[PDB]
């Protein structure tokens, strides 16, 4: 989520903070830097993942058109989950 | 489909500005004209080439 | 559309028309801002055989 | 009886005067003139508003750059805006007068009318709408609405 | 199935749309304006 | 042969700087109108000298069809100044007055970035 | 050098001069030619101001987008100073008024606002100090501007002490109170002066020239701790100056003697002006107070910059001075040195 | 004009530069009820013309 | 087929004749020019009360930009940059890498608001309904620099306006 | 016919062809080459010596009546050695037809005016020599017509760069709008949009 | 919305905003990427 620098000035989500010698800074003065505080790392990061009952799940990111182009997800791994290469969703196959 | 819709082309007689305006102000009728056709024949199917 | 009989007589008599059924202003005459959803059909194209697309 | 309070309410009265009465000088300069045209037309009356629809640039208060501003009509319109009696407020509307637009990348166009004159607001869109154009308007009059050229007189 | 469905005229169309000029006809002749007008000067005259 | 051309209006070199000194004259008796029409600050000399300047860098030409391009341009130049169609921001931009002058030794490209 | 400030470009309005500016009275008349060569070669300006942001709109088309950032601050206040200054590498200091207000004194504008700048900027880590005096400074001046000037120069020095501090004589320009005064003494019939203009020699400097000084001495690293002296290339009498100056403005030049005690008057008599007097006592005093020479101290020529003829700028100052041949007469000039 | 603006900006999304013809047909299809508005309008056009 | 607009010979008699002798005299093709504005003056006028009022508009308006997230919060935008591709004015900029858990995210999106020409092709282009342009026209500044939307800002407005936007898609994606 | 293709006519393409022969045959002293396009278009490419007889003989002779100049421009095309390609679009009302006339120059060989033919030309030859730098012999008025005065270049040439060499902003020193070297805040982004793959083989050229 | 509500997300903003256009909360742009080239570090002791 959103963090601090020493100095004071929050973290994006990308990672961007000016230093303490960046000048660039002063364009902060009498105003604000705008951050989004839902970082998506966070939020996928909460979802649960889904146990389904084959080998292959496929996801079009829920909403059917309004979604994203439909993948299909191996699942034969069982040291880790299937992610969703456009939404971050996760899929486990339960059992096998 | 311009073949296909029936109008009018207003023309002058004395090549002045006055009857520049009444063409213009006629041709403003003949796309009343046309517009009523175009409601009337408007036709179903798709609305861009289907060659992807 | 709210006009009183008497500027609707006055306003037809000045303009020489009846204004009355032709307003220039849009009452309850206009389409909803709510429409069912359509269900667009597809083009010639759009078949499982015979479509070689060098035939097209 | 403070001078404060005085200069306080005279703000008051000549900032509601200047942004209740602006006249601007339109720049019609492309596509974003139409819209212009479209505020003044009879579903948005700028005119309704204290805004003159057609003032002359001798009693103009606001020039609206409505439209590409190329490099062989900068110096006509810099000419415009020193001739322009003060307070004077200049409005940027559309991408091109805002920063170049379509034809930011041309050699032949000038990236922004504020590399020429100062501008007060900025309006997006492409074109913006007439009713874009009149929240511009009226954001121009809160901006005149917060002067506040009385009370630093007085503590000068 | 879902029958198609898009934007078309009404059946049997939409009613006729009017485009001619129509300039009517109003006030009265020539000679009946200028009795109106003469007559006017007279009874004022008088 | 390939090396035969078809002329613009000079012939030959000799023709072509006749025009050459026709334009000059031109441009010489403009000036003192020109600094007074547009209202410059700067002197009748700086203009001939800017005027004198602008001829001399194109000294080197030989081909008579290129010499008649450039006096072309010139007369254009020429008239857009008399019949005022320039404003003095165009008449000016001969003298470059905002430009930082670009140091020309090595040392100083050096200094200030990768241009030769 | 911090990555950011690492010059880049060719020196144009998009480069990146490395320069990081706050600049102090930006909004005047040196103010505004100050920004503008900074702006050109893509410099970062703060400029803090007093006034309406109106009154700063010409500052903006100054820079590319971005470069130039405004602040307000109050000249009492060192936490608005602070907030100004601490990200900047060069603090320019061009605070200043010609008359005294009832809020502000001679002691206020060059003595305490600019010690109280030097300080904070001294402070928060600021490596070069810029600080602009006046040639004719002395605290046994009769001019209580020039007493001042003195004073404020002496406290700039110990606070700051590796600050460039640039003495220039009264400075020539389009929106000059000098030319411009003299032009505007036709305003009315009389043209007094002291004696007859004579016993005052001035040694005026072109406004561009004192900018070029400046923006030379930011970068250049001699150039700190010093002392400078901007003036023109040519001395000359106030009386030869100001008939010149009829003459450029096409003006019937009437001169007319006149000592201290009644020109005190006149400068009292429009003293009493709520806004810029057209002329004070003090103004008067500093008018007729002769140019000093300081050959001690480096001038322009010390920073590359080849000061500017006054008889090459007159006409572009004063053309708009001229009621509607070219014979000028220039002035006559003292021999020099 | 203002109310033709609105039938460019029912097909396109915008009033003026609607960029919806394009090579190959149309960006979009007419959203349901947009003929019957123009309809409406085309009725009480030709009196507008009439009175000008 | 063709039509003469000004082909009309004037009858010579005098019915005629003085018909237009009483109309060149008594003034009355002007005094009818009268009516037709007297009777605009007796209409209810056009103006609405803006901005109490609003013009009506569609959800096809295209208005200021937003990036839209999935239901979860996920980022929809993936860096493709078919966006910045197909922009005809280059208004996008884009840059990307691997995201911490290994997504493909951006690091930057820029979208320069005064270069848009506001063509809704971003939108067509995006595979994922990521960019979109709204439905908010009413985003004038004061600076130029305020137009100059970053990531951060285009995040925003998705979070702000997304109630609406959603709410648009729903009514014209199958038009599209 | 395939709903997705274009129909062809071909009683327009045989009467364009059998017009195209009928030019040659009459003026082969310029004719250089006839084609019609696949969408019935006839192009005249003629030696430049030709131009006004050419057009006077399509604008005035029984069997073409070509009144109307529709359109007249220039094609820059640095890899020929007469880079510049002039096309003359010609309407003929009474036979309904268009015809394009096409002739070549370089920088240094005047081309001759067509204002004595069409007095639509005059303004489109100033176009031309503005963008192009193509002189045009014996016009009334060749002068810049849509750049800056003073502008340097013809900015329609391959080799002119999109954004020009100069900008202008004003200056509060000088109090003027002033030209200087051009400076971007984000420099123009070219793409490489071609694809390695041959679209269309029915124009493939010999290696 | 009284009778079609707008679907709920758990990032849409509850608190809406007006255009905060020349305040002190006003969009400042900035660059969202980080530092591209790091430069060397020399070492903090003398060579000998
Ligand atoms: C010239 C003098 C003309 C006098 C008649 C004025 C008048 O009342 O006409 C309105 C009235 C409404 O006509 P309308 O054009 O059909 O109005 C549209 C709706 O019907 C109107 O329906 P509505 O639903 O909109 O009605 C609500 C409206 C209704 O308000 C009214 O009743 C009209 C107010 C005008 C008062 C006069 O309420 C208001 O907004 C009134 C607020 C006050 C507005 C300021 C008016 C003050 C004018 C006097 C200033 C003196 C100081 O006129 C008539 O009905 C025709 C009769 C005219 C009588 C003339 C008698 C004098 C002989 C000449
Ligand atoms: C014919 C000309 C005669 C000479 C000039 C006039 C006489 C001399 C000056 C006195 C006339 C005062 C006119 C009325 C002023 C009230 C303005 C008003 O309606 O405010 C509405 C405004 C309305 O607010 P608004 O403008 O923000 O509303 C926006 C639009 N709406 C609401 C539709 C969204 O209310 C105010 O905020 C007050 C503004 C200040 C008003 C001035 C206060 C000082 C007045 C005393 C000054 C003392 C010196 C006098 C000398
Ligand atoms: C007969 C019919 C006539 C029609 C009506 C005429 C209008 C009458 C109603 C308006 C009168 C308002 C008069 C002020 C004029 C506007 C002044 C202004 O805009 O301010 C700019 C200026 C700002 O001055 P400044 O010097 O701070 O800012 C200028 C900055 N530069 C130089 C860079 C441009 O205001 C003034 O100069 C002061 C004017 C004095 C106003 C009177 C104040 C009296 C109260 C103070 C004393 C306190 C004790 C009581
Ligand atoms: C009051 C003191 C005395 C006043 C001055 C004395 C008279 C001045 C001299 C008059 C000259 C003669 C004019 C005669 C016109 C008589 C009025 C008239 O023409 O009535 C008919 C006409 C409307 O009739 P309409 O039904 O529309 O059409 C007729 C059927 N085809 O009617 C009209 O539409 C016109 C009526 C309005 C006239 C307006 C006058 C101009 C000023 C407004
Ligand atoms: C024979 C031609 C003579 C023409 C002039 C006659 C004349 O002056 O009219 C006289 C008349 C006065 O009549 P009086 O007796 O006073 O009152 C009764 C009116 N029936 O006066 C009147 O009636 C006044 C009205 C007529 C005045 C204008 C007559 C001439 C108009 C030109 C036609
Ligand atoms: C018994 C015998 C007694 C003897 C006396 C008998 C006399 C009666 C018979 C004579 C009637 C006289 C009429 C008086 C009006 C003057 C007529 C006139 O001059 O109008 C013609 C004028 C030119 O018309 P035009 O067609 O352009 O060219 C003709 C010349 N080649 O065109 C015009 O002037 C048109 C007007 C131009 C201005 C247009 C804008 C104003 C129009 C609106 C006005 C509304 C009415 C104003 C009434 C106000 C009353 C207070
Ligand atoms: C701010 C608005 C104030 C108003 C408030 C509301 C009240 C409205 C009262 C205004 C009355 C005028 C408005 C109606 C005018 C429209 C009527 C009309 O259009 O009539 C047209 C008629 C026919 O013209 P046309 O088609 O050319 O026919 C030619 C051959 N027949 O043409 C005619 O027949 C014209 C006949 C009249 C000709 C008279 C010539 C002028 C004589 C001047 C006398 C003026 C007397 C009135 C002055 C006021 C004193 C009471
Ligand atoms: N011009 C000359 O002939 C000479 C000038 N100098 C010195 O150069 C400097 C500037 O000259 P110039 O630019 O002509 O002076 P100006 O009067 O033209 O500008 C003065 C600047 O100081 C600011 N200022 C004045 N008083 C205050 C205050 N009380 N609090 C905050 N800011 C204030 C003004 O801001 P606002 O606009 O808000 O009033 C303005 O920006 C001064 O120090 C002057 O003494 C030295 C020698 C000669
Ligand atoms: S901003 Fe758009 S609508 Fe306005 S002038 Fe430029 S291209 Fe035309
Ligand atoms: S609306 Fe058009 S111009 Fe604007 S960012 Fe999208 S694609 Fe580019
Ligand atoms: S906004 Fe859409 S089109 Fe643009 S980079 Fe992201 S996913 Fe691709
Ligand atoms: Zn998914």
């Amino acid at each position: 989520g959103v963090r601090t620098s020493p100095t004071g000035e929050k973290v994006t989500h990308t990672g961007q903070v000016y230093d303490d010698g960046d000048y660039r800074k002063v364009r902060f003065v009498g105003r604000q830097k705008e951050v989004n505080e839902n970082f998506a790392i966070d939020l996928i990061a909460e979802q649960p993942v889904s146990q389904v009952g084959s080998r292959v799940i496929s996801c079009d990111g829920g909403g059917g058109a309004l979604g994203h182009p439909r993948v299909y997800i191996n699942l034969d791994k069982e040291t880790k989950t299937g992610t969703c290469g456009y939404c971050g969703l996760q899929f486990r196959q339960q059992h096998h | 489909v311009y073949d296909q819709v029936e109008f009018d082309v207003p023309i002058g007689s004395r090549g002045d500005c006055y009857d520049r305006y009444l063409c213009r102000v006629e041709e403003m009728r003949q796309s009343i004209r046309i517009i009523s056709q175009c409601l009337n024949k408007m036709p179903p199917g798709e609305i861009k080439v289907d060659d992807a | 559309a709210s006009a009183t009989r008497f500027i609707q007589w006055l306003r037809n008599w000045a303009s020489g028309r009846d204004l009355q059924a032709k307003l220039q202003l849009r009452y309850q005459e206009i389409s909803k801002r709510t429409q069912p959803p359509p269900k667009l059909p597809v083009g010639p194209s759009h078949k499982l055989s015979n479509n070689y697309y060098c035939t097209r | 009886s403070r001078g404060e309070y005085v200069v306080a309410k005279l703000d008051d009265l000549i900032n509601w005067a200047r942004r209740s009465s602006l006249w601007p000088m339109t720049f019609g300069l492309a596509c974003c003139a139409v819209e212009m045209m479209h505020m003044a037309a009879p579903r948005y009356d700028m005119d309704r508003f204290g805004v003159v629809f057609r003032a002359s640039p001798r009693q103009s208060d606001v020039m609206i750059v409505a439209g590409t501003l190329t490099n062989k009509m900068a110096p006509a319109l810099r000419k415009v805006y020193d001739q322009m009696p003060e307070p004077r407020y200049v409005v940027s509307m559309g991408s091109c007068a805002n920063g170049g637009g379509y034809y930011h990348y041309s050699y032949s166009v000038v990236r922004g009318c504020d590399r020429i004159v100062p501008v007060d607001i900025y309006v997006p869109g492409c074109p913006p709408t007439a009713e874009a154009l009149l929240y511009g308007i009226l954001q121009l009059q809160k901006k005149i609405k917060r002067e506040k050229r009385l009370r630093i007189w007085y503590r000068r | 199935a879902s029958k198609v469905k898009q934007d078309m005229p009404p059946v049997g169309g939409y009613g006729p749309i009017d485009y001619k000029r129509n300039l009517p006809r109003r006030g009265l002749s020539g000679y009946s304006m200028f009795a109106v007008g003469i007559g006017a000067l007279l009874f004022g005259y008088w | 042969a390939s090396t035969s051309v078809k002329p613009i209006f000079s012939r030959d070199m000799n023709e072509a700087k006749r025009r050459v000194r026709e334009l000059y004259r031109a441009w010489y008796r403009e000036v003192p109108n020109t600094v007074h029409l547009f209202q410059l600050d700067i002197s009748v000399k700086q203009g001939r000298d800017k005027v004198r300047e602008m001829f001399k860098k194109n000294a080197h030409i030989t081909d008579p069809r290129v010499v008649d391009l450039l006096v072309i341009k010139g007369k254009m130049e020429l008239e857009e100044t008399i019949k005022v169609w320039k404003q003095r921001t165009h008449v000016m931009r001969f003298f470059h007055e905002t430009e930082a002058p670009r140091p020309k030794d090595f040392l100083s490209k050096f200094y200030v970035g990768h241009d030769p | 050098l911090h990555h950011a400030v690492i010059p880049h470009g060719k020196g144009g309005r998009s480069s990146v001069s490395g320069i990081v500016a706050t600049v102090f009275g930006a909004t005047g008349f040196l103010g505004r030619y100050v920004v503008n060569h900074l702006g050109r070669m893509g410099s970062q300006v703060i400029v803090p101001h007093r006034c309406e942001p109106y009154d700063t709109m010409h500052l903006r088309p100054m820079g590319d987008l971005g470069q130039i950032i405004f602040m307000d601050w109050n000249g009492r206040d060192k936490d608005s100073i602070r907030r100004a200054v601490e990200h900047s590498s060069v603090v320019i200091n061009l605070v200043g008024r010609e008359w005294e207000t009832q809020n502000f004194d001679f002691e206020d504008v060059f003595v305490k606002i600019p010690q109280a700048i030097a300080q904070v900027s001294k402070e928060a880590g600021v490596e070069k100090f810029i600080h602009i005096s006046h040639l004719n400074a002395d605290i046994k001046s009769s001019s209580k501007y020039l007493r001042s000037k003195a004073v404020g120069e002496k406290e700039v020095r110990e606070t700051f002490p590796e600050a460039t501090i640039i003495k220039p004589a009264e400075i020539f320009g389009r929106e000059d109170r000098f030319l411009n005064y003299f032009a505007n003494i036709r305003w009315f019939g009389g043209v007094p002066l002291i004696s007859l203009g004579k016993k005052t020699v001035k040694q005026p400097v072109y406004i561009v020239d004192v900018t070029k000084g400046i923006i030379n001495a930011i970068k250049d690293p001699d150039a700190r701790g010093k002392t400078f002296a901007f003036v023109g290339p040519s001395r000359y009498l106030l009386f030869d100056l100001v008939q010149y100056v009829f003459a450029v403005a096409h003006r019937p030049f009437l001169p007319y003697p006149l000592p201290h005690f009644a020109y005190r008057w006149i400068g009292r008599l429009f003293e009493i002006s709520p806004f810029e007097p057209w002329t004070t006592r003090d103004k008067v005093e500093r008018i007729h107070t002769t140019d000093k020479i300081l050959p001690h101290l480096p001038g322009l020529e010390d920073l590359g910059v080849e000061a500017t003829p006054l008889e090459l700028k007159a006409i572009e100052v004063l053309r708009r001075h001229r009621t509607y041949i070219e014979d000028v007469q220039p002035a006559k000039t003292i021999p020099t040195s | 004009r203002e109310k033709m603006f609105e039938f460019y900006e029912r097909v396109s999304g915008a009033r003026m530069h609607a960029a919806y013809v394009r090579p190959g047909g149309v960006h979009q299809d007419l959203p349901l009820g947009l003929m019957d508005d123009i309809y409406e309008f085309s009725k009480n056009f030709s009196l507008r013309i009439d009175e000008l | 087929t063709y039509k003469y607009v000004n082909l009309r010979e004037p009858s010579m008699d005098m019915k005629s004749v003085t018909d237009r002798a009483a109309q060149t005299l008594l003034w009355t093709e002007l005094i009818r020019g009268l009516g037709m504005t007297l009777s605009y003056l007796f209409r209810e006028p056009a103006t609405i009360n803006y901005p109490f009022e609003k013009g009506p508009l569609s959800p096809r308006f295209r208005g200021e930009h937003a990036l839209r997230r999935y239901p979860s919060g996920e980022e929809r935008c993936i860096a493709c940059k078919l966006c910045e591709a197909v922009c005809p004015a280059q208004a996008i900029t884009i840059e990307a890498e691997p995201r911490a858990d290994g997504s493909r995210r951006t690091t930057r999106y820029d979208i320069d608001m005064t270069k848009c020409i506001y063509c809704g092709f971003c939108q067509e282009a995006c595979p994922v309904d990521a960019i979109v342009e709204g439905p908010n026209f009413e985003f004038s500044t004061e600076t130029h620099e305020e137009l100059l939307y970053n990531k951060e800002k285009l995040l925003n407005n998705g979070d702000k306006w997304e109630a609406e936007i959603a709410a648009n898609i729903q009514a014209d994606y199958l038009y599209r | 016919t395939r709903p997705t293709v274009r129909p062809r006519n071909d009683v327009a393409h045989k009467q364009l062809s059998a017009f195209g022969e009928y030019v040659a045959e009459i003026l082969p002293k310029y004719v250089q080459q006839v084609q019609v396009s696949c969408f019935n278009e006839l192009e005249i490419c003629i030696h430049p010596d030709g131009v006004i007889p050419v057009l006077t003989f399509l604008r005035d002779h029984s069997n073409a009546q070509f009144k109307s100049l529709a359109d007249l421009t220039a094609v820059d095309i640095p890899t020929r050695q007469n880079r510049f390609e002039i096309v003359y679009n010609l309407l003929s009302l009474r036979f309904n037809s268009r015809i394009r006339v096409k002739t070549y120059t370089d920088e240094l060989t005047p081309i001759e005016s067509s204002v004595p033919v069409y007095k639509a030309a005059n303004w489109y030859e100033r176009e031309i020599w503005d963008m192009f730098g193509v002189f045009f012999a014996n016009h009334p008025d060749l002068r810049r017509i849509l750049t800056d005065y003073g502008f340097e270049g013809h900015p329609f040439r391959k080799d002119f760069p999109l954004s020009g060499y100069v900008e202008l902003r004003y200056d509060d020193e000088v109090k003027r709008v002033v030209a200087e070297p051009v400076e971007l805040a984000q420099e123009f982004r070219k793409f490489d949009l071609n694809s390695p793959w041959e679209a269309f083989p029915a124009y493939r050229q010999p290696p | 919305p009284t009778v079609k509500p707008p679907t709920a997300r758990k990032f849409i903003w509850t608190n809406h905003k007006f255009n905060l256009s020349g305040t002190p909360q006003q969009y400042v742009p900035y660059s969202t990427t980080r530092k591209k080239i790091q430069e060397w570090v020399p070492p903090s002791t003398p060579y000998k």
